[PDB]
């Protein structure tokens, strides 16, 4: 044999799967966090790619490492990885949306409270393991050589903003109605004497009830997360055509 | 005559370095972000959608709308170049042309006239104007177009807020802030009409 | 075909080369000590040939090792 | 552990801040109503009058509940620390 | 473009031929004293063409043999071996600079 | 005895090293950037146009308005230098002269007066002043000029903001925030007046 | 066995992989992440600085993993220096103490996920290969560090919510609560002796 | 058996490599930087004192407070080593002893107890712990001490911020930012109290 | 006695490495930098003058205000040195004296007193203190002096903000932010007073 | 003045480079009045000067970059 | 299996190698100075063998130090 | 005393360099009472001392740059 | 492993034996004329065993009354062979460190 074929193939058979894996990690909720150093994340991507190597099919040998076609392959591996990563960011920020709408309606940082708890939901439900299982499955059903995200995948991923508001409103509709009715009830009941008004007195009353309602929101938030994850996971499988 | 392999690699790496500029100055990224900036500003949420997801959705939206032009570049320029059918110099020109055509489809005649006189050059056809002058005219048209769409998106939310304020004042409670009451109504009406899907149709299809 | 087969094939290529270099180094060492102890069946020409090949073989081993480490050091200094 | 246990932790934390904010605010809310009703009885319409009285009791409440709120934050931190084994097991 | 063939040129095939020629020249020097052995020549142009995409030439003696039959002119073999080594060193420098320039462009260093 | 080729290259590589300083201090980049910054803050949008787009527009504008001086450098200092007609020392002076003249046309005599006294050099004519003195005087004049233009563009948006607040206060809805309702009108006025094309044309015409 | 010249080259090469071994095999990963999360918990951004954070982790990862280094020394280093064991056997004798430590500090679910992804049939958890155990170890340690770190975040988030609501109670909607909460965030950490409490639990967390 | 000259040169050339680690861990540089970092955040200015100036003053401060330990090292270890009175190991031990006395003087017992138990060694007196277990205990003690000092300095500026914010709410102008209207008073308090001298004096005083 | 040529180059090349440190610690760069930051904070724009421009003006001004010191360095130190009239020892000492004199003239006694007691040295007169005890004191006084000048400039913009805030509150609109309304007048006050010439002249004149 | 100092220093560099280049050309074209020692002393003389002006330029640019890359 | 125990053990391992290098250098220097001073019962082969050993031993000491210092710098300068 | 320690070390390096140059000048002038061994010994001592001076300076400057670039 | 004893092989001892052998041959040539001197031979395998002696050479021809058993024809040949083999041992042992240093430094 000529040693060029052996060495080049392994680099092509390792880095190209790694790029998709690494690109998903940098956009992922947990592995792409600001707390972890890039070096720890880099080693994690290297270790995952090495371990899941047997399940990854051999890349086509037609495309050369030093060629413009190989350059396009690197870019389209990232696009697949970022697609999975953005879905995870969409879910967590939707809960951040849920936290801030309650806080805004509470006459008021509350997004961080929901963001941290939703991160715990992601870790406790083994969401990170499922994403890693999804990306290795992507290697099977969406081969590296022939295959990339089409225009329909971009439009479906661009339509997730409506998914955010609809899901965030659905979670908070019961609480937001409660916030409005008590504030309207407080307004009408104290409207008899225009001397009292509310102003800052209304600020104190609104925030106490808003915090209390957030206590109710956290009581039944887990069920909403489970339904939300199913919607997000289905979108991810649609991207990888599984 | 054709550039050597070493020089072609240098040009390729250079365009990768300027890649963020090409997205935000030549593609549709500027219009989408500005319009989505208005939508976040129109509703009572200040930073609630957060900057990360807006850019990520904008990037995916651009790849959706730039797919025809990107595929046209792929077919006309990349395929002959990969098959070694054409030289690097003409392949670069064959890739530049679809970008120029797309920027012409999203610009205005008045904007081109201002910059072509500003550059102090001579031309008679808009089709062969230099890309250095087309870029400032393209984004200037994009900013004006985005403000038009954003203004139309801002009106229904202003409509809802004014109605709620009038209702509260008419009921006599001059003490309650309209923003807290109006926010769920703005969000509810944004969801039950599926507002984002409508915005996608009027934004992605606005280029054509 | 899977990616593990390519990795195993690359691993066997490196193992085969190391064994070949090690075989030459041990072969040169025996011929050196056979001629040095005073055995009359060993020719100085064969000894010099043996240690010439082992020296060249090991020098090739050093070059490959340095390139592997440099690539790894290049790899760890990347945005991620 | 399980996501439900995390929910219990976050509800417990939000419950504590509700106790913290209630102890501080309620003394100011009562004074706000007392002045507002007094103005209504006397037909006095100074909207900004009842700001310093709310501020005075709010500062007094912070001084009065200084020890209790400390003891409570520190013990909550110790409670979480002693609950770390739950995570490790 | 942007390929190793279009980048390295013929400096990768030339090196192999120059090493092949040195093996042929060294064989003639070693087999100089063997009677009946005929000196072996190598055509560089044909070998380079075969290497780029992919017979026995004998060297005519300048003087008759002294009876053994060996047509190896050791004066010429040393001269050709010296020339082959110089041109092989240039080819390594030519081929080595191809990789250095490629690495320089892909890294901007 | 012109500078040797090795020193000539060393000088040119140093000038490329200070290229951001030359653009941000010796050119029209600063005034355009500041005026765009004031206009962005004048409206309700905080950073909707984004910083990269603002600088991207300014870079093209500052290249177009300085094309005459750029050509004058080429026609008097570069082409004679390449054709082996002027000493490299002379060519450097021939390139610096149009740049100094342009900076003097956009500077204020008060700025020159204070910096000349600050440097403590006895110079009378306002044309043979050193670049060490001219550059701080020029950038100071550009900042003051940008503030004047920024105030000019700010006034119409202040008029809209006061009218909306006054109208809302007329109806007694003091709780309603004027900023949320004012913003669509600010976008409205700026787009039917063709603001983007207008401001960039005026900024281009300002440097004269 | 490999020649003397080659086995000197082997140890010299892997001598430069020592940082690699620390990050993804020993307790350096969990401590740094917990330290980083707690640093973000207080209002200070880089006051502890990266170098001090690393220096504490390096001392901690030596005290906590000290039993691992003891077994490697007496089972691999000592036999090799006495010529009682060969190069490959000594290297294998060092993997076993470290593979045992990594195996016990991971989550079953993560290992179950990774063996499925690696496509190897292993009947029992204690026989998994090190190629699949290393990614499983760091993935589980990341989850543990995030779960431990964010629980430390909660008391500092409690202070932020209390002070912000109090400021909003008086109508002072423009005063940023973060600058007001910063002095109290530092006080909570020093009153509970935080720098000793987290390290004591982190040291005792491993096995 | 004293080490060879080549090893001794190689041994103390390695100390220069670890010199930055000694400053940030075994010296007073850690506390001084932290206190001034919190002091900067206490005032309205975000990064006005700048990192380099903060480090510069800290380096001068840590040099002046560590002079007795540096003098003791020279007069106990460096001079006998240069005069061939003690060997290399004795000189190394003689240099370490004053350094250990400084760290143990400014540490906490509980911090020492925490680390001796984790390491797993017998301790009966404070002056028996190895430097490997004293370094992490010392920096932990310094961070707690630095936080306590920073808290004290923060309080007077917090009082001003609360006063000025409450006064504006007394007149009813809620939209006016307290931060802008409080920065001049925060700066002035730091002036007439002469903070830059007493705070540095306390930092020097706190170590002795 | 006199340092060898190789050692003289090594010392000179060493000082180039510390050139950035000497600019921000031993010159007028720091005070001018701080004042512009406070002046920028006083106005509504937080990043309009831009960091690069502010440092660029600070570098030009510190060249103008340190010219008497630099010329004295040239005359006293360099000219005898280049003419071989003084040794390398005398030239370095002769260069240090004018720089020390400049820092002594702008320092404060209490700051000198603070570090002298901290350094533990016996000093009879301020004009002979060591360099290591003067640099921390000089930068300390410059920071304090910078705050006093910044407070002077902050007041006029603060008064405008207070005036416009109270006028808006009088008319009953408690939801309109005074910062937006005040900004055009803050800019105008800096324009018709000719701020960019008045402020810089005072900063340059503050070292005389 | 300091400006004239900078100007003189550079004019010293090109004078050494100009003198070195002339001696190299005279020796190369076969002039019999030029010795190799004169060429080697001169060409090493300019090499040290040009290396010095490269290092000084590098240090000054690094100082400028450090000063301009600090938050104000 | 205590922190102090292992810390002493690796210190004992480290100080043993340093003493071994010191022994080779002192032995090399002792052989050189006896041959150089004129001692008759000292062969040049023993002098040359010893000083070659010391050079290799000291070269390993420097190279191992560089690996440790680089490894320390890699862990300290990482972007946490 | 630390100031004395630094100057004394520099004075030692400067003294060695002066001795090295002194012997080279005497030997090159043709002085009879100068041996090449002393000249080579003297200049080797100067080379080692100056190499130490450069490396120590580089270590201190590297230490300075690490501290100043630290984000506070 | 990885020790100088194994890295150098037996080439560290052969150089010494070739020096001792050269000394004995030099003694034999010098003492060729002195009567009563018996030629001394060195057994190579003995110093091999001493690494991991000083024998007598039996004459091939009778003496001539001197009793001296030194054959100068033999001594010159044995001195030539020892000197050639001594240089080879230096080459072998010298390259042991050259390879050893290249492994450590990697260059």
């Amino acid at each position: 044999e000529y040693p060029t074929s052996v060495v080049l193939d392994w680099i092509a058979n390792y880095f190209w799967p790694y790029v998709r894996i690494s690109s998903m990690l940098m956009v992922m909720t947990v592995t792409g966090a600001r707390f972890v150093s890039p070096r720890i994340r880099l080693y994690l991507g290297l270790a995952i790619t090495f371990a899941v190597m047997p399940a990854i099919p051999a890349v086509p040998q037609d495309i050369e490492l030093l060629s413009f076609r190989g350059f396009m392959t690197i870019a389209e591996q990232m696009i697949i990885g970022i697609a999975m990563g953005m879905v995870t960011q969409f879910m967590i920020q939707t809960f951040v949306l849920l936290g801030q709408i309650l806080g805004m309606q509470s006459s008021l940082l509350l997004g961080q409270l929901f963001m941290f708890l939703t991160t715990m939901f992601f870790l406790a439900t083994d969401g990170h393991l499922k994403m890693l299982q999804l990306v290795v499955f992507s290697f099977k059903t969406l081969p590296i050589g022939s295959g990339s995200l089409n225009a329909v995948d971009f439009r479906e991923m661009a339509g997730w903003l409506g998914i955010m508001f609809q899901t965030a409103l659905s979670m908070s509709l019961s609480g937001i109605i409660a916030l409005l009715t008590i504030n309207l009830s407080f307004g009408v009941m104290t409207r008899a004497a225009p001397q009292l008004n509310i102003f800052s007195l209304g600020f104190a009353f609104a925030l106490m009830v808003g915090l209390l309602l957030c206590w109710y929101i956290l009581a039944g938030l887990y069920s909403h997360y489970e339904m939300f994850w199913t919607v997000g996971e289905a979108q991810i499988c649609r991207l990888i055509r599984l | 005559e054709d550039y050597s392999v070493t020089l072609q690699i240098l040009a390729l790496m250079t365009m990768l370095g300027f890649l963020p500029a090409m997205v935000i100055l030549m593609t549709s990224f500027t219009r989408i972000v500005v319009v989505m900036s208005i939508l976040r500003q129109a509703m009572g949420l200040q930073q609630t959608p957060s900057n990360q997801v807006i850019i990520g959705i904008a990037l995916f939206l651009t790849f959706f709308v730039m797919s025809p032009v990107l595929n046209e570049i792929n077919d006309k320029a990349v395929q002959p170049y990969l098959n070694e059918q054409v030289t690097a110099r003409e392949a670069f020109d064959a890739a530049q042309a679809p970008m120029k055509a797309f920027m012409l489809k999203q610009t205005r005649i008045k904007d081109l006239e201002t910059f072509v006189t500003m550059s102090g050059e001579q031309v008679d056809n808009p089709e062969d104007v230099s890309m250095a002058v087309l870029i400032p005219a393209f984004i200037t048209s994009e900013l004006k177009t985005a403000f038009q769409i954003g203004f139309m998106l801002f009106l229904p939310f202003l409509i809802i807020d004014l109605v709620v304020a009038s209702v509260l004042m008419a009921m006599g409670m001059m003490m309650l802030s309209p923003m807290i009451v109006s926010l769920p109504f703005k969000l509810m009406l944004f969801v039950l009409v599926d507002g984002w899907n409508l915005i996608l149709s009027t934004l992605a299809g606005s280029f054509a | 075909a899977s990616g593990a087969k390519v990795g195993a094939d690359f691993n066997d290529l490196l193992t085969k080369a190391i064994n070949n270099v090690n075989t030459l180094q041990k072969a040169s060492g025996d011929l050196q000590t056979r001629f040095d102890r005073g055995d009359a069946d060993v020719s100085l020409s064969d000894v010099m040939i043996a240690r010439n090949k082992s020296s060249v073989a090991f020098d090739a081993t050093v070059q490959i090792r340095n390139k592997l480490v440099e690539a790894y050091k290049d790899l760890m200094n990347m945005p991620v | 552990m399980t996501p439900e246990m995390f929910v219990e932790l976050f509800r417990e934390a939000l419950w504590m801040v509700l106790i913290m904010v209630c102890a501080i605010i309620i003394p100011s809310l009562l004074i706000g109503l007392i002045v507002a009703i007094f103005q209504a009885a006397t037909s006095i319409n100074e909207q900004t009058l009842s700001f310093l009285p709310r501020l005075i009791v709010t500062l007094l409440a912070l001084m009065l509940f200084g020890h209790w709120m400390t003891q409570m934050l520190m013990e909550y931190f110790y409670g979480l620390i002693e609950r770390l084994p739950q995570v490790l097991y | 473009a942007i390929s190793f063939d279009n980048a390295l040129g013929i400096h990768q095939h030339t090196v192999g031929v120059r090493e092949r020629n040195a093996e042929v020249i060294s064989t003639n020097i070693a087999q100089a004293n063997t009677p009946g052995y005929k000196a072996r020549g190598l055509d560089f142009a044909k070998e380079l063409q075969a290497a780029t995409s992919g017979d026995k030439l004998y060297r005519l003696p300048t003087q008759p043999d002294t009876g053994d039959g060996n047509t190896v002119d050791l004066d010429l073999e040393r001269n050709l071996f010296m020339q082959n080594q110089i041109r092989h060193q240039a080819s390594l420098d030519f081929l080595g600079s191809k990789f250095k320039n490629l690495t320089k462009a892909i890294k901007g260093e």
